[PDB]
């Protein structure tokens, strides 16, 4: 509101180059061609039907594209867990039964997976829904190296979550996950990308989840105007960088990815989500992993699936390592910064 | 030692503009303008013979 | 960014509105232009192509998704270029398959089941717009009905997608139109498979190579080996000529039935699944 | 087909004449509405 | 300028400068007065070969694999893991250094 | 603007001789390999001699197998004391129309996806040296992706032959001739080794269905003119009929439940047909025009809208 540091004070305006454009244009000239040679409140509505007027004489801000999507809250939660995480939506699941029979390799149970399922919606009552990534991790917990926060996800959903024994739900879904590494349709085959939390509506049974599914993460309309900003939050289970364990310390943006790992043995099989820093394109990046990801290759003919999550611009991307406290837990949080959403296809490696 | 190097004259043109209306060729035409062309279907014209 | 195709005069009443039924359909415009006539978007500007050729010619042209439809000029947003700068396209259902929120939209010649215009005698085939999951696995399902029809089964016939049952039936046009892929499927394979076996038996060089062969053909791969050898047998045979003229075509036929999306449905205040015959807010940008 | 019939109120006050005269049937694809008469019609009226 | 990243929105200024030495013959002069502290330890760590590349290995497998390997082992500097064929060998992490 | 132009500055030096720096502006719309994403690079950074292992210069295959891990930009301004380029793994442009240049022999048609090559061809293995500076510049070759899955397929079949001609070929009738080089044997082991694992992950129990089917092929192929003119005068199948009779097993496990045809293709296609982007690169530019025609010529500039 006409500043006095018009060096720069111009330029956060959208500036003086509007008219570099509109002066021959518009201020000059007769061409196109010519010829040859009542006390308090109004004024308080009242500067609010002037703020309508503000903002209608003129119609930088990169776009978004936000989402909304009504879900039920069985397995998922937008209420314990806060804007700027993960979320990742599903398919039907009666096809989970009939795939399964088909698909399976000779000599397996392709009943297993026709069971476990109904299992799961005789567990989460004592439909393309969505899976938050936070409940996921507390699944798949019991396969992963960094146990101990792996045991502090657990330790809090349980508590958090809206439901009676969410962790029958747990040791049930995962329970569902370890069947679908058996019945041969993989996870990856399921899970899809849902974009970052934004705000979310609540309601008996169903909520009314707003997330980004493109764009950047720091400035989306989060509701609250008092705070306006959210930044991405993931359990320090999953987080691999691919800059330390390839000793590239080179500036540059860096790359997130989402990469499942299989384990298939019999009866002994595990499930294990990571979110994958890297400067690598995505033409190099299975050559990673094979390095790390080799032992459950020769355990087992895919062993991995990864997918494309985003892009952070910066020449130095930033990361955080703090104990953010979700209720009552203290778990460790892995937190990104200048994060733009760009998701992508999956890729099988057989 | 002296020397130079020189630029001697430079030459533009002039592109002529051709008025269509002063060609014969305008004979056979009847130019008319709808100010708005665009906002019109099919046009048509009546004979009688 | 928005292209015109300009329809030429002389339409019928219902042939204007069969334009009109045709929303927000699929066309594939050769070149990005402002002026562009309506033969060639048309099923005759594709010269008669199988669904090999049809495939063929829609990794040439460029999409569009028809907007808004006047009588005298069809507008077109392209995909390429004018949805990177328009951002959402609305886009009409034809398939079968209910397009979910978030969907990689591939488009898919019409081999299932086509608007003519009779008073410019011209027709015009759109496209399918179905998933790429499901893009994937219908043309790979109808390549394989095709070589049990060279010699079927009781399966393979029928399909599932979110809870609903797909019939691929609904015929003998449908395995002769879809033929010329079949040939090449056919080679493809048998040729890759011979070259692998004129190879390994001739080289099997151990450094660490043969190491991770054989070892990975420890009763996988020389076992099929050998009882690939074993129906079959063990002048100098042209091989590495053949390597080359091979790659050139292998690496060919993974392009045809890569099926690439170009859609993706971001929905905002609407439903999560979109039905079959209504309209999907449609973007390709991130 | 769409051939609608000329319009005899506008047609009953010409904006210019014709000049030449020909037998007009002898090529009838030049138009659209084309029509014969003999020396009057009930649907003129 | 302007560059934008991360949403935010960032501005950076430079200038054009430039240098001349007017004076004919030397104008200056560095003296180096004191030392502070060495850097490098002055140490003995050898050197093995077998951290570079590009020399013809002896021609039985068993003795190449077996001078290797009794060379290799233990030493303060040879190649952990075996030598990744594209860009450089490395040195094994120290745990602590003083 | 951060998500559509992300631009890297290649800082020029301080001196340049007007032969080396006018050099530099004829070399409007050419591609850069960037090493990582950062917004200040250095030429010393970009040449070929960046380019170099220790001692160790690479050859045309395997100057490939380091493109791939580098990100392709495109020229689009030199400025007198930085270049400017567009990477093409993040984000064209803004409307996204860059321009490349064709300094292949080949013209380019539209909807083409454009591959480049290291400089492969004779009398093209053009680098701009900067004899001010040391430093050679190879900018790479565009060309039609049939070319590079093509010349690809030479190169890495003619290595083969040297555990134990090749190097012509035709495009639109043009008789064009690649360079017959030598080939290091580090770079042609991780080809080889790129082919088998692919190629034997692509069979599956499947395909012994199929090959029952190529006898079938030759009895079809003396009828059909196209399948006469699929296979070819130089094919493979039509000598493996004549030595193998094959036949197919009765019964399978569990052969009523699965598809064997139908888990062939797929774990053909996701390793045999993706094959030949794991040699090479990926095409990920294709050349729309927009009103001048439908071939860019040879040393034309051409409009350029991302792939997918």
């Amino acid at each position: 509101t006409k500043p006095l540091p018009t060096a720069p004070m111009a330029w956060a305006e959208s500036s003086p180059r509007e008219l570099a454009g509109h002066a021959p244009l518009r201020r000059v000239l007769r061409p196109p061609i010519a010829r040859r040679d009542t006390r308090a409140t109004r004024d308080d509505t009242e500067q609010a039907v002037d703020k309508i007027l503000r903002g209608a004489r003129r119609a930088g801000a990169p776009r978004y594209h936000l989402t909304r999507q009504v879900t039920l809250t069985d397995l998922c939660q937008p209420n314990a867990e806060r804007a700027g995480a993960l979320l990742l939506a599903l398919r039907h699941p009666t096809d989970l039964p009939h795939l399964a029979r088909h698909r399976a390799p000779p000599g397996r149970q392709t009943e297993r997976l026709a069971e476990a399922w109904g299992q799961l919606l005789e567990a989460s009552a004592l439909r393309a829904g969505l899976v938050s990534f936070n409940f996921l991790v507390a699944a798949c917990a019991a396969a992963y190296d960094a146990r101990d926060a792996a045991e502090a996800v657990r330790a809090h959903i349980t508590t958090n979550y809206g439901g009676t024994r969410a962790g029958a739900r747990l040791d049930r879904f995962s329970e569902c996950l370890r069947a679908m590494v058996h019945t041969h349709v993989f996870p990856h085959e399921v899970m899809r990308f849902f974009g970052g939390l934004v705000s979310w509506v609540t309601q008996d049974e169903l909520a009314s989840v707003t997330a980004v599914c493109s764009g950047p993460q720091e400035a989306t309309h989060t509701g609250h105007p008092g705070r306006p900003r959210s930044a991405v939050t993931i359990p320090a289970c999953a987080f691999v960088d691919l800059d330390a364990e390839l000793c590239l310390g080179g500036p540059g943006a860096a790359f997130l990815y989402l990469v499942f790992t299989y384990r298939q043995c019999r009866d002994q099989e595990l499930c294990c989500v990571y979110v994958v820093k890297s400067q690598l394109p995505p033409r190099g990046l299975e050559a990673a992993l094979e390095r790390l990801f080799g032992r459950l290759r020769i355990t087992n003919c895919t062993y991995a699936a990864f997918a494309e999550l985003g892009v952070m611009p910066d020449d130095s991307p930033r990361c955080l390592h703090r104990t953010e406290r979700f209720g009552a837990v203290g778990v460790p949080v892995v937190i990104l910064e200048g994060v733009v959403w760009r998701p992508g296809g999956w890729r099988a490696c057989a | 030692d002296v020397e130079f190097d020189a630029l001697l004259g430079s030459y533009c043109n002039t592109l002529s503009l051709v008025r269509f209306l002063e060609l014969g060729l305008s004979v056979a035409c009847v130019c008319t303008k709808f100010p708005e062309l665009a906002y019109m279907n099919e046009g048509r014209v009546q004979f009688e013979v | 960014f928005e292209a015109d195709i300009a329809i030429p005069s002389g339409i019928s009443r219902p042939d204007a509105a069969a334009l009109q039924r045709c929303e927000g359909r699929v066309v594939f415009l050769p070149t990005i232009r402002r002026q562009l006539a309506l033969a060639d978007v048309a099923h005759e500007s594709f010269v008669s192509p199988d669904t090999l050729g049809l495939l063929l010619a829609y990794r040439r042209r460029f999409p569009a998704v028809i907007t808004r439809v006047l009588p005298t000029r069809i507008v077109a947003c392209p995909v390429d270029l004018g949805l990177t700068h328009a951002g959402t396209v609305n886009l009409r259902n034809t398939s079968p398959v209910d397009l979910c929120n978030g969907d990689p939209v591939s488009l898919v010649p019409p081999v299932f089941e086509d608007v003519r215009l009779e008073s410019l005698d011209l027709t015009l085939r759109f496209p399918v717009p179905l998933p790429t999951p499901l893009a994937r696995e219908i043309v790979a399902r109808l390549v394989a009905r095709g070589i049990r029809d060279l010699n079927e089964l009781p399966d393979l016939n029928v399909l599932y997608y979110n809870g609903a049952r797909l019939s691929l039936v609904a015929l003998a046009s449908v395995n002769t139109e879809l033929r010329s892929l079949v040939l090449n499927m056919v080679y493809s394979i048998t040729e890759g498979t011979t070259l692998i076996l004129t190879l390994i038996p001739r080289l099997l060089a151990l450094g660490y190579v043969n190491a991770l062969l054989q070892m990975q053909s420890v009763t996988r791969e020389a076992a099929q080996l050998i009882h690939p050898e074993a129906p079959m047998l063990m002048r100098r045979l042209p091989l590495y000529e053949a390597l080359v003229a091979w790659l050139a075509h292998a690496g060919q036929l993974g392009d045809i039935l890569a099926l690439a999306p170009a859609v993706r449905v971001c929905t905002f205040d609407g439903a999560a699944v979109v039905q079959s015959g209504d309209m999907a807010p449609v973007i390709r940008y991130p | 087909r769409d051939p609608p019939g000329y319009r005899y109120a506008a047609a009953m006050v010409p904006t210019g004449s014709i000049l030449s005269t020909i037998e007009v049937a002898s090529h009838r694809r030049l138009f659209d509405f084309f029509a014969r008469v003999r020396s009057d019609e009930n649907s003129l009226y | 300028a302007r560059h934008e990243t991360g949403g935010g929105v960032n501005f950076t200024l430079t200038q054009p400068r430039g240098n001349v030495d007017l004076g004919v013959g030397y104008t200056a002069v560095a003296a180096t007065a004191t030392v502070r502290n060495p850097v490098t330890d002055m140490g003995n760590l050898p050197q093995n070969f077998y951290l570079g590349r590009g020399a013809p290995p002896l021609l039985d497998n068993a003795a190449a694999v077996y001078l290797r390997n009794a060379v290799v082992a233990g030493n303060r500097l040879g190649p952990a893991q075996p030598l990744p064929v594209f860009g450089c060998a490395q040195v094994p992490r120290r745990a602590g250094m003083d």
